[PDB]
């Protein structure tokens, strides 16, 4: 069901370091290297079927 | 893997028929892209839907 | 001990000032291989004779 | 890349992917300023004969005293701390002077550098972290103080300083070579393809003597060169037509 | 973003065997009927 | 201690950025175009301001 969406590759998983974020938002394969505000539980949900 | 600041990814997709524990088989993984991320990766997570 | 095993790579990469450092490593590696092989043949020919 | 307006700093340096173009270094000789020019893994006379797969330009501005630090196997505040080159670095280093543009009368504080780093990071790595370095035993808690120094300082960029203190621009080229399909190849005109005759072939810079025949081998789309037991190139792929 | 899930059940990290997984092409080089 | 047979002086004036180009196996507007040194060049290069 395409549940694996991507990863977050970082050092400390925080804004104190530079991290990789490879995801897929069902349109484009998004690969970004930014200073991310890391959430404790990243997810992408589908709603109200 | 991230060695010498050169993130190598290797992708392989094949159809399977599986309920349970990882199948006894073989598949040669092929490189898709090459990402010059230039970071340090020690910890990571995985997105789910 | 050289940067590569192929003679055609060093002829396509390095100058003859920098290739004689590298090709003479290939020549010595191939001559010692032949001096290995002729040693293995003469001892074997002494066994057959 | 070489004639841009403003470069980036050394801790965060722009890495523009050079793909699908003609590597002609004779265009740069109209306005040439190249002070040092060293290719460690390759030779500069083969730049027109040999061509490269994935050319990456490493553009940043540092102090003129630390240009020799950009080398595989050196240290410094540039080499050991933020911009490290690999041990197997097969590439070229192109650097030149920038007194006429990057020197300000008052001072150019926009070009920062990393002076305090905790450990020895991996080569080809960028570091945009602005965390306060802990030089002592007390926790810094993200503020400055005793043994708590801000890691990003700036050089003195004035045209009246010493020439070793003057900012030198630098662009370093890195590539994978003779294993991958080549996208960037320079202004050497290709010739006709001759089959069933012993010729002197040149495929993506790889020169040698061989016979070109058709085959039933089907290469993968990421594969260019076919090799043998003896490790020599047994088959290539035509980059123009499939 | 900051809101975490509440249906997470603490379960022990069990172990799994792999048969022959983890093999990739080390470079972009074609090879035919060889053992490299 | 060693002395030489046919010493030839190569006297000219170029830009200060291109002095390292005078070497066996380099390029430039001086090395590649008009003043080239041989691959088997056994000699000395003396330059000054």
């Amino acid at each position: 069901s395409n549940i694996i969406r991507g990863w977050i590759f970082g050092t400390t998983l925080d804004s104190k370091t530079q991290s990789l974020l490879i995801v897929n938002n069902a349109t484009n394969v998004v690969i970004k290297v930014c200073e991310f505000q890391f959430c404790n539980d990243p997810f992408l949900g589908v709603y109200y079927h | 893997k991230n060695i010498d600041g050169y993130f190598k990814i290797y992708s392989k997709h094949t159809p399977i028929n599986l309920v349970r524990d990882l199948p006894q088989g073989f598949s040669a993984l092929e490189p898709l892209v090459d990402l010059p991320i230039g970071i340090n990766i020690t910890r990571f997570q995985t997105l789910l839907a | 001990g050289a940067i590569s095993s192929v003679l055609n790579d060093i002829l396509s990469r390095l100058d003859p000032p920098e290739a004689e450092v590298q090709i003479d490593r290939l020549i010595t590696g191939r001559l010692q291989s032949l001096q290995t092989y002729v040693t293995q043949q003469l001892i074997r020919a002494a066994e057959i004779r | 890349v070489f004639n841009a307006t403003r470069f980036a700093s050394v801790y965060a340096w722009n890495r523009k992917r050079i793909s699908n173009c003609v590597a002609d270094y004779s265009v740069l000789y109209n306005s040439a300023s190249f002070s040092t020019f060293k290719c460690y893994g390759v030779s500069p006379t083969k730049l027109n004969d040999l061509c490269f797969t994935n050319v990456y330009a490493d553009s940043f501005v540092i102090r003129g005293d630390e240009v020799r630090q950009i080398a595989p196997g050196q240290t410094g505040k540039i080499a050991d701390y933020n911009y490290k080159l690999p041990d197997d670095f097969t590439g070229c280093v192109i650097a030149w002077n920038s007194n006429n543009l990057d020197s300000k009368v008052g001072g150019n504080y926009n070009y920062l550098y990393r002076l305090f780093r905790k450990s020895n990071l991996k080569p080809f790595e960028r570091d945009i972290s602005t965390e306060i370095y802990q030089a002592g035993s007390t926790p810094c808690n993200g503020v400055e103080g005793f043994n708590c120094y801000f890691p990003l300082q700036s050089y003195g960029f004035q045209p009246t300083n010493g020439v070793g203190y003057q900012p030198y621009r630098v662009v370093v080229l890195s590539f994978e070579l003779l294993h991958a399909p080549a996208t960037v190849c320079g202004p050497k005109k290709s010739t006709n393809l001759v089959k069933n005759k012993c010729v002197n072939f040149n495929f993506n810079g790889l020169t040698g003597t061989g016979v070109l025949t058709e085959s039933n081998k089907k290469f993968l789309p990421f594969q260019q060169f076919g090799r043998d037991i003896a490790d020599t190139t047994d088959a290539v792929r035509d980059p123009q037509t499939l | 973003q900051c809101v975490n899930l509440t249906t997470r059940t603490q379960l022990p990290p069990a172990y799994t065997n792999s048969f022959t997984r983890g093999v990739y092409y080390p470079d972009k080089v074609f090879r035919s009927s060889v053992l490299h």
